[PDB]
């Protein structure tokens, strides 16, 4: 028995945790960076990247904690420990933000780790890998909003902070600054999303309002075992019904459930070819069109140009607060508002 | 409790989510008093 | 040098469904970006 | 005005006396189970 | 034998290749009326008087907007909650100024999607089978009502109803934030929690039963070929599935019950979407989301900011601006 | 309004190339 | 030979010392030790 | 002060008070 | 003229909608 | 199969499909320059990264 | 392009490294995915018979 | 250097043949496998190139 | 250069059954992809180097 | 018979014939350059540097 | 169905458990409350207490603008 | 019966599990922290 | 007012979701089908085709 | 040059359209 052979032997074990070969990097680098997250929400500041508290420390709740993104001055520097910055001070990489990316990279190579982790389990249980093929969208929106957005941008500090009110900052940041409604990658984004969502809920509903009669109770839940071979839902009564509720029907199981797999894997692809434009501020921001018939003509208004004009308003409102490394001074005369508000 | 050398799996619960409900509502009576109070 | 047949020829098969789909696919697409192509 | 009012009125009046009269006539036996209640 | 009796069985016939049934006879004339006013508006109506100060916007095609830009804009702030058919306007070129048409298909689309909750019953229970899918449609029946209705009764006009249009939704949304802060309110993050769930639970499900297919066909034809409709058996292993996913998370992380499984998939993105239509229902009362500006501060008092703070910067820069020349008075009350 | 002068060319191409693609295997299958 | 190269290399040492050669040793310790019989 | 003591010592009585009740139905044997 | 091409894209949509349901291919049991 | 004279000289390059070394082979080299070149990459990544601050340059337009 | 790339490679590696389970699994695949029964996971000679 | 690297890397691809275990692993039959790793190299240079 | 690499492309469509193509132990189409790898890694070192 | 989006699998035993199409991506991105060059060259204007 | 591990409600419906848990658990709790009440944390990460988010000398924020000198930024900060 | 005790799942519980009462005593300490 | 109205709407909305599930679930199980479709007697297998 | 704005549209449309019937009705020969 080889020493290669003997430790792929350990690694796949049948227990309760599979660790497999997959395991030695998700493992250590998921526990890094939930520990980072986790630290960093308790006990670390914000205070000299961006002038705010942001752990349990300072009095935040679990709303307005985050591991927020590193001050601007860096640029896109990786932040290590031993780098340049914090020169092996564990005190000052804290101070610095050096957690967001250390939460960062070691979440970007779980994530690697968990995908392969679902390789690795898919090949020896013995099925196709398609949840490794599904998970991959997850990966691509990870890869382009918390990686390739900042590295777009002019620092990590454009990177959307670990944290719930963050993650709410950057989301209202990119409807202000990049119009990322209006963006028709984030349109088959949300199409996708909100397909997954209904798709999943229809097909929920279809499944437990066409169950066969396998038993005597009410409770229908046990009148199914995992090793039976017929099915335990009416198809063809499903077909039925939603050919006439909605004019078309699923009629293949299996195209059914391609399409609940296709439908938001495809929508978290185009939001993130979509985050990838906005990285480098290729934004469907305008429509020329419009705009160059809105300055010509003071009757013009649809709900874009309002809309163009919530953006302005956001932008110089909340640009001073959210970049203070920038030292926006914008007195009160200048900043934008409609009457009596 | 009602067992040889075994505690009911209930208690245990009731206990275990008592003690959730209990930091639960500290973390909530925090959000009153002390930092992040407003006050 | 001789004009073989291949034997690798395999017909390509489009059904019905598939033709709605990619159509009305086709059609969203073009909804969806032509407001972006005009600008 | 007046005459698209009416003609609503009625039009809608009529639906819903169908959708009432429909449901009132023993419609819990119009099912492919036990039709006696 | 009856002529009404005839007219009964083809009304609940099952064999009606679209089901019409006493709901669909309420249905097919609301969803009409509404589907052929929207389309005529969204082509050809006039600008309209959304906020009620004679400042006209357009919303159609044929005045100068796109489908992005395009909406059936809500109905004038000056009507507010008031009934508005045509009949109670002077001619109809009023009722296009004031959102006339928003109004009627507002109206006729709520009604007919009421209705098809209703023929969703009606058609399971014609089909025998168990009734609870109108009861998941009751979910996104539940938000169209809160954005469409429930919104504006609460803020008194049916001018702050969600317009009918791609960009008009997006400013629906924005007004919303900078009033109500949805993002902090957390019905609506138990609609984020419902759509991201649903959609993550729709590619899991999805992945693992394409995963664990049965080989039915070779390697050229498409897999959905290896599954005939109306066959007995299932096309797929679930539990080579189950193992697969007990091994992934661990053994008591996986259903193995698919009617469990099924009935979490269905459970989960409803659950989250009524949660979220209450929030958008509760925000029409002015219940708003979490205000934690201004929450921490230092021993002296001075103000500590956090991403609450930066959150309500982008708020007021949002506030401020919306509907610019509607306020006269410092205070937007409603 | 003034638009891209390509806008419609790129919006019947765009519809209409995949929308060829489609009908031609569509009309061919079953050969 | 700066400081920034210095601590890069010693990252690279401390990186094998800490995370890959004892976790290296532990796994061909424990897989060793905890064989599966056949 | 003394009524968060008083508060959380009644609190803590009614939170008691129905587990007492089931645990001793559980124990001396009652139609649980 | 932006409008003609919203409204072909629009109606192949809808066209292809009609399509759909009132030429389904038959769903049999086999 | 039909010969050509370009496919009789490249034969040899086509003849030993499926030929392998029994074992693990030279794996352990390969791993050993897989390991160098990652320390490389590392290398050229935190220079362009400004992570890695080497005499002599500047990582700048100018040099 | 090097995002959608991304996704070519997960889906050509899987195919090559799946490439047996491409029509589907196996018509059995019972007692293998089995837990606690085998020791290692998709391992026949690692039953433990307990 | 990576010139003079290649061709004595090529000079070790054309002589010596892989082993049994990384020729199993890899599928190295399979011209997909070529696929594979050759997409994965080119997306790396992409990423490269962009940035 | 695209002109002629059509016509090569068409040539190479018409008569795809060379015999450098096939195995002459077995009796099919085998391409010895660690050997072609190593042809074409050598190419690329030369050319880079040359470059 | 195949599906659309496996069409070029037809290719994937055949050497002759993936060599060709091969050869046919070649030339459609040799003549890609090209024309583009020749657009860019038609269209240039040469007149200002700065 | 069981991989080779304790059944969870076993281990935790046990007397030894809970005699070892009854010590571990609530004395982990103290650990990490004394880690906040002897004022550790805020040494230990940086973060200031209420009263260092502003010094005397110092009112508006202290947004690092070093790029390698941070040290002494912070220092100056304080 | 005769079950081991220390595992790689006893091991997963507590990486987590330790930390997590070590943090949750910190945060019930925070909640008594005045201004 | 503001918690009075939304504490009662919300109350209203999931009594009208309790109405639609024990609606349904009566005119179900009085009809006989609220545990699943008998498999001899499943009423869509009577039917003729839709088209 | 100023030519017909509907000049390119309608040269790729009257070459295209036809060319795409022809292609329809070869390709399904034979079915
Ligand atoms: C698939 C899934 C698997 C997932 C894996 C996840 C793990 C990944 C591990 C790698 C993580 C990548 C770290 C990239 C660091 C970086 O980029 O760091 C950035 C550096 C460059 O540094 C930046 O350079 C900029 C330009 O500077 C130049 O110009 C300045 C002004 O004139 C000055 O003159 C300056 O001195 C001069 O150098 C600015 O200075 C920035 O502040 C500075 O941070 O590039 C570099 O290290 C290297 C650049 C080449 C390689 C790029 C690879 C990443 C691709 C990025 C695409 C970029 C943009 C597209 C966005 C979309
Ligand atoms: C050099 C890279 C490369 C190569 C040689 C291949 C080759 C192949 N792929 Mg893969 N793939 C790749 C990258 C690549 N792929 C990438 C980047 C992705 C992510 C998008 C995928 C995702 C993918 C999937 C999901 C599938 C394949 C499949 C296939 C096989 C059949 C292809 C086919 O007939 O489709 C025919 C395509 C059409 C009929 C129309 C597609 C037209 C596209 C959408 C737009 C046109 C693009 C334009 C003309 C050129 C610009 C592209 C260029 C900039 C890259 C074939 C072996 C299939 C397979 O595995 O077979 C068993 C399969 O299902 N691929
Ligand atoms: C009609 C119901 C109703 C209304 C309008 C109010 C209103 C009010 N209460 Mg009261 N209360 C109620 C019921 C109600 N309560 C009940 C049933 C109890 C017994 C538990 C209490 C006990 C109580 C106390 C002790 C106090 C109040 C206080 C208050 C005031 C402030 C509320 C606040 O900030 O809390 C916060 C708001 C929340 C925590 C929101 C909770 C959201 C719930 C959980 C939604 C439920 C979801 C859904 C129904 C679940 C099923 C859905 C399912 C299908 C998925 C306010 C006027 C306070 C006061 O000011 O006294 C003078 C005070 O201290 N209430
Ligand atoms: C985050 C945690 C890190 C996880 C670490 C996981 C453990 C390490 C996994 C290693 C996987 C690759 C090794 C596979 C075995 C093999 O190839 O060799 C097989 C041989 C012989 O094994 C024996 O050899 C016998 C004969 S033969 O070799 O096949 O010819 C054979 O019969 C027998 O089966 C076989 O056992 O085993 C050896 O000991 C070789 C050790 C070196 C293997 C590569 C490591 C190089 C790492 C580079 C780092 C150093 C460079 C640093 C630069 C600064
Ligand atoms: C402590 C180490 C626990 C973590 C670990 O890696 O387990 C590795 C194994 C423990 O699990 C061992 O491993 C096996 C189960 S498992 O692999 O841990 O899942 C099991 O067969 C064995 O009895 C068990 O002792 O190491 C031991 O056997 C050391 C004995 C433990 C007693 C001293 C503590
Ligand atoms: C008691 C809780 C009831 C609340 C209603 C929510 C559950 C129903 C939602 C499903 C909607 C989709 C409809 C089609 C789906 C469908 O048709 O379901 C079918 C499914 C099958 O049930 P049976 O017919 O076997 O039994 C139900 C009755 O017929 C008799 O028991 O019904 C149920 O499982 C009901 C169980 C609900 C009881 C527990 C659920 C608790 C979940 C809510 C908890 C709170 C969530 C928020 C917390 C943050
Ligand atoms: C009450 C009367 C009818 C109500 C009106 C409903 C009209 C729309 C009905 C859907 C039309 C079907 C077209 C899909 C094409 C079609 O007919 O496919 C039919 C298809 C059946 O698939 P099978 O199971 O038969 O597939 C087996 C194999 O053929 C796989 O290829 O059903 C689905 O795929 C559902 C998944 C997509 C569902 C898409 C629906 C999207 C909703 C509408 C979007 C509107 C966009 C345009 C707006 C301008
Ligand atoms: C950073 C870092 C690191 C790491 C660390 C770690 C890895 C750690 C950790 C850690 C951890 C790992 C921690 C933890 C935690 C936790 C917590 C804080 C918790 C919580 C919770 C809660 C509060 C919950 C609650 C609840 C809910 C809500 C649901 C149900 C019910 C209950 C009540 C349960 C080191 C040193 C390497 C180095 C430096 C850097
Ligand atoms: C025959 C011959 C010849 C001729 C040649 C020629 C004349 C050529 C050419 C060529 C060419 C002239 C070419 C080309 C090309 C092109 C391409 C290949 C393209 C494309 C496309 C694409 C792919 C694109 C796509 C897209 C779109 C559309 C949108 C946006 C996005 C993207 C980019 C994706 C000669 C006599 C000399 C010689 C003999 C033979
Ligand atoms: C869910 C869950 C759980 C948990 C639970 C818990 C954690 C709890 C609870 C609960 C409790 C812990 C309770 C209680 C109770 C009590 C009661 C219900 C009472 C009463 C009474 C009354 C009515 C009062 C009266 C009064 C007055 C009025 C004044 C005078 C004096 C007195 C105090 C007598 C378990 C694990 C089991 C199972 C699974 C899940
Ligand atoms: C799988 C990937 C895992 C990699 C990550 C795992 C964590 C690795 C941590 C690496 C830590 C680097 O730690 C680094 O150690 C060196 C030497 O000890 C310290 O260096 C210090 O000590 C040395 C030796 O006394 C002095 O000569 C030197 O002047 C001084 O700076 C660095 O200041 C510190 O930054
Ligand atoms: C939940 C996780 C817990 C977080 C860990 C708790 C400890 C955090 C660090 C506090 C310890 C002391 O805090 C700080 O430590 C760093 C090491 O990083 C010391 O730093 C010292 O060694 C490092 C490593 O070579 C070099 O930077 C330098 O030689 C010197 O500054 C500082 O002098 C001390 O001020
Ligand atoms: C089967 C269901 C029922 C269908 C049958 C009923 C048909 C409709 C009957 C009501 C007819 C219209 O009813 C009538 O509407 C007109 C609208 O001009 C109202 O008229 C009112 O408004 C108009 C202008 O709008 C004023 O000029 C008028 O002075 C005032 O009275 C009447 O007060 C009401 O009596
Ligand atoms: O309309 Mn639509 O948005 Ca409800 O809040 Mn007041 O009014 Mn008007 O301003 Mn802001
Ligand atoms: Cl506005
Ligand atoms: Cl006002
Ligand atoms: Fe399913």
């Amino acid at each position: 028995r080889g020493w290669f052979d003997v430790l792929d032997d350990w690694l796949k074990r049948d227990r309760f945790v599979f660790i497999g070969w997959s395991g030695l990097l998700l493992f250590p680098c998921a526990f890094m960076a939930l520990g980072g997250w986790l630290t960093g929400t308790t006990f670390v500041t914000s205070w000299y990247t961006h002038g705010l508290a942001s752990s349990y420390l300072e009095g935040a709740n679990f709303l307005t904690v985050a591991v927020s993104s590193p001050a601007d001055a860096f640029g896109h520097s990786l932040l290590f420990l031993w780098g340049p910055e914090a020169q092996g001070n564990l005190t000052r990489w804290f101070q610095i933000g050096g957690l967001w990316p250390f939460v960062a990279l070691h979440g970007a190579f779980g994530l690697i780790g968990f995908m392969l982790r679902q390789f690795e389990i898919s090949r020896l249980v013995g099925i196709r890998p398609y949840n490794a093929i599904a998970f991959s969208g997850p990966i691509a929106v990870f890869v382009s909003v918390f990686l390739m957005y900042p590295l777009g941008q002019s620092s990590w500090f454009f990177a959307p902070s670990f944290g719930v009110a963050g993650i709410f900052r950057f989301i209202l940041f990119l409807q202000g600054f990049h119009n990322w409604t209006l963006n028709p990658f984030h349109m088959m984004g949300v199409a996708g999303i909100l397909g997954g969502a209904l798709l999943c809920a229809i097909h929920g509903a279809t499944v437990e309002n066409t169950l066969f009669e396998d038993g005597e109770d009410s409770n229908t839940f046990r009148a199914f075992e995992p090793t039976q071979a017929e099915e335990t839902y009416s198809m063809v009564t499903a077909n039925r019904f939603w050919s006439q509720i909605f004019g078309i029907a699923f009629s293949n199981k299996r195209w059914l459930h391609f399409f609940m797999l296709f439908v938001p894997v495809t929508g978290l692809w185009m939001s993130s070819v979509g985050i990838v434009g906005l990285a480098l501020n290729l934004r469907a921001y305008d429509f020329v069109s419009q705009e160059l018939r809105a300055a010509e003509d003071p009757e013009f208004e649809t709900f874009y140009t309002k809309n163009i004009l919530l953006n302005e308003g956001m932008r110089a409102w909340m640009a001073p607060q959210d970049q203070p490394h920038e030292n926006f001074i914008f007195p009160e005369e200048v900043l934008p508002r409609g009457n009596a508000l | 409790m009602f067992a040889e050398g075994r505690i009911p799996l209930w208690v245990v619960g009731v206990v275990a989510g008592i003690g959730a409900i209990g930091v639960l509502g500290l973390f909530f009576y925090g959000a009153y008093a002390g930092l992040g109070s407003s006050m | 040098m001789d004009r073989n047949s291949n034997p690798n020829r395999q017909p390509v098969e489009l059904n019905r469904t598939s033709l709605y789909l990619g159509l009305l696919l086709v059609a969203v697409l073009g909804i969806l970006f032509s407001s972006y192509f005009f600008n | 005005m007046l005459t698209l009012k009416i003609a609503v009125y009625i039009v809608v009046g009529l639906f819903i006396s169908l959708f009432i009269f429909g449901f009132l006539s023993s419609d819990p036996t119009r099912n492919p189970g036990r039709k006696d209640f | 034998a009856s002529l009404w009796e005839q007219f009964c069985q083809w009304v609940t016939s099952t064999n009606n290749r679209i089901y019409v049934g006493w709901f669909g006879t309420l249905m097919i004339p609301t969803l009409l009326t509404a589907t052929t006013c929207f389309i005529i508006a969204f082509i050809a109506a006039p600008p309209v008087d959304i906020d009620g100060i004679r400042e006209p916007v357009a919303g159609s095609l044929l005045y100068g907007n796109n489908i992005i830009s395009g909406a059936v804009v809500p109905s004038s702030n000056a009507i507010g909650l008031h009934f508005y058919p045509i009949w109670e306007a002077a001619s109809l070129d009023e009722w296009l100024y004031n959102g006339g048409p928003y109004q009627l298909v507002v109206f006729h689309f709520l009604i007919g999607i009421f209705c098809y909750m209703g023929r969703q019953w009606e058609l399971s229970y014609r089909l025998g089978m168990r009734p609870w899918i109108c009861v998941a449609y009751s979910a996104p029946v539940s938000a169209a009502t809160a954005v469409f209705l429930i919104y504006p009764i609460g803020q008194g006009s049916f001018s702050e109803g969600m317009p009918l249009g791609i960009s008009g939704t997006f400013n629906f949304m924005i007004v919303f934030q900078a009033e109500h802060n949805i993002l902090m309110h957390p019905f609506h993050m138990l609609g984020v929690a419902g759509v991201f769930g649903g959609s993550l639970f729709s590619a899991m499900h999805g992945s693992l039963v394409t995963s664990s297919l049965v080989r039915e066909t070779t390697e050229v034809e498409s897999q959905n070929y290896g599954y005939k409709f109306g066959q007995e058996e299932e096309t797929y292993n679930i539990v080579a599935a189950h193992g697969y996913f007990g091994r992934l998370i661990f053994q008591y992380a996986s259903f193995n019950n698919s009617r469990s499984l099924h009935f979490f998939l269905g459970a989960w993105p409803v659950i989250g979407i009524w949660f979220t239509a209450m929030g958008v229902s509760t925000m029409a009362f002015n219940l708003n989301g979490f205000n934690f500006n201004q929450s921490i501060l230092d021993s002296q008092g001075r103000v500590i900011g956090t991403w609450a703070d930066v959150l309500n910067r982008a708020n007021i820069g949002f506030e401020v601006m919306h509907e610019r020349n509607a306020h006269n008075f410092p205070l937007d009350l409603a | 309004m003034q638009v891209n002068n390509l806008g419609f060319i790129a919006s019947i191409l765009f519809v209409l190339v995949p929308t060829v693609f489609l009908l031609i295997l569509f009309i061919q299958t079953g050969k | 030979m700066t400081p920034s190269l210095a601590n890069f290399l010693w990252s690279l040492v401390l990186g094998a010392a800490i995370v890959l050669i004892p976790a290296t040793v532990g796994l061909i310790f424990i897989s060793q030790k905890d064989k599966i019989t056949r | 002060n003394l009524e968060p003591i008083f508060q959380l010592t009644f609190l803590g009585l009614i939170v008691l008070a129905g587990p007492a009740v089931v645990f001793v139905l559980a124990f001396r044997g009652g139609d649980l | 003229m932006e409008s003609v091409a919203y409204i072909l894209v629009l109606t192949m949509a809808l066209a292809v909608l009609f399509f759909a349901i009132a030429f389904r291919e038959p769903p049999r049991i086999e | 199969a039909q010969r050509t004279r370009l496919g009789d000289i490249l034969r040899p390059l086509n003849s030993e499909y499926g030929k392998v070394v029994p074992g693990w082979g030279t794996t352990p080299v390969m791993g050993v320059f897989m390991a160098l070149f990652l320390v490389f990459l590392l290398i050229i990544l935190q220079i362009y990264n400004s992570s890695l601050i080497l005499e002599g340059f500047s990582v700048d337009w100018a040099g | 392009f090097a995002l959608l790339f991304f996704f070519g490679h997960i889906w050509h590696g899987s195919r090559t490294l799946f490439r047996d389970v491409f029509a589907g699994v196996d018509p059995g695949l019972e007692e293998q995915v089995e837990f606690g029964v085998f020791a290692k996971v998709g391992d026949l000679s690692t039953r433990k018979e307990a | 250097a990576a010139g003079i690297v290649g061709i004595i890397a090529g000079l070790f691809h054309l002589t010596v043949r892989p082993p049994e275990r990384l020729y199993k692993a890899l599928r190295m039959g399979n011209i997909e496998t070529v696929l594979s790793s050759s997409i994965a190299a080119v997306f790396f240079a992409a990423f490269v190139v962009a940035g | 250069l695209s002109g002629l690499l059509f016509l090569a492309a068409v040539w190479h469509w018409v008569f795809w059954d060379l015999e450098l193509f096939v195995d002459p132990r077995t009796g099919e189409s085998a391409l010895d992809l660690p050997k072609m790898f190593g042809i074409h890694l050598f190419l690329s070192g030369l050319l880079c180097f040359g470059f | 018979g195949l599906p659309w989006y496996r069409v070029h699998t037809v290719v994937l035993n055949d050497p002759g014939r993936l060599i060709s199409v091969h050869l046919m991506h070649t030339a459609l991105v040799a003549g890609w350059a090209g024309s583009m060059a020749l657009y860019e060259l038609a269209i240039f204007d040469s007149s200002d540097a700065v | 169905g069981t991989t080779g591990e304790r059944p969870f409600s076993d281990i935790v419906t046990s007397i030894r458990y809970w005699v070892i848990h009854s010590i571990t658990i609530p004395m982990l709790f103290i650990a990490g409350w004394l880690f906040v009440s002897t004022g550790l944390a805020y040494d230990a990460f940086g973060t200031p207490r209420p009263d260092e988010y502003f010094t005397q000398t110092r009112q508006e924020l202290p947004i690092l603008q070093e790029r390698y000198d941070i040290n002494q930024e912070i220092q100056e900060f304080n | 019966v005769t079950y081991p005790i220390f595992t790689v799942r006893w091991l997963a519980v507590h990486t987590l599990a330790v930390p997590s009462v070590f943090f949750v005593g910190a945060i019930a300490a925070m909640q008594f922290i005045q201004r | 007012r503001a918690w009075l109205a939304t504490s009662h709407f919300v109350l209203g909305f999931f009594f009208l979701v309790g109405h639609l599930w024990h609606a349904g679930r009566a005119r179900a199980a009085a009809a006989g089908f609220e545990k699943g479709i008998d498999r001899e007697t499943e009423p869509t297998l009577f039917m003729p085709d839709l088209d």
